[PDB]
């Protein structure tokens, strides 16, 4: 968003990041999102001592 | 320039990197026969050329 | 649209309808139109060059 | 208006702003505003690391 509004020619100097963040964009959203995706059990390694 | 609308997701994997260092624990072996001339790459102890 | 065929001014008179009917709130793009059926086969990027 | 007051040869010089703004001005109405106007959302760019 900060690169977008940049591009445009804003001045972002004094504004704060949650100033920045309400900025208007015009039509366009940007978003982040982190998952982490499972799996399924393939290798076992077990280690007994008597 | 006004285009059609455009949807994009993106996947990326998190690439956590640690930095590649100069190689250390190699041997130049230099000897002199007349079969297989030239270097022979042994980096596995029980590949040896006949 | 219904097994006639149209002129593009034939169809003027829709698309000033839908311009027409939608609200303030919301914008024209993509919006379905259940009437029509069949379009001429047009590629993507002469798509982007018309628009 | 100060254009408007200059064109009919009144002297500003030392009238201030408020001043210059008090000054009648014959059944002529000088006003300026600003907006920004809001667009539905039209491209939406996502990314994911996973």
């Amino acid at each position: 968003q900060k690169s977008y509004l940049k591009s445009k020619g804003v001045d972002l100097s004094y504004m704060t990041l949650q100033e920045i963040k309400e900025a208007n964009t015009g039509s366009k959203v940007f978003l982040k999102a982190k998952i982490k995706v499972l799996d399924a059990m393939e290798d076992i390694d077990l280690s007994i001592e008597i | 320039a006004i285009g059609l609308p455009s949807i994009n997701i993106s996947f990326k994997e998190l690439a956590t990197t640690v930095k590649e260092r100069s190689a250390r624990g190699i041997i130049a072996m230099v000897l002199k026969d007349a079969k297989a001339l030239g270097l022979n790459e042994i980096h596995e102890k029980e590949d040896i050329p006949v | 649209v219904g097994e006639k065929k149209y002129s593009v001014d034939e169809f003027t008179s829709r698309v000033a309808g839908l311009i027409a009917g939608t609200p303030l709130s919301q914008s024209v793009t993509y919006t379905k139109l259940s009437d029509v059926v069949d379009i001429p086969k047009m590629t993507k990027v002469d798509a982007e060059s018309r628009v």
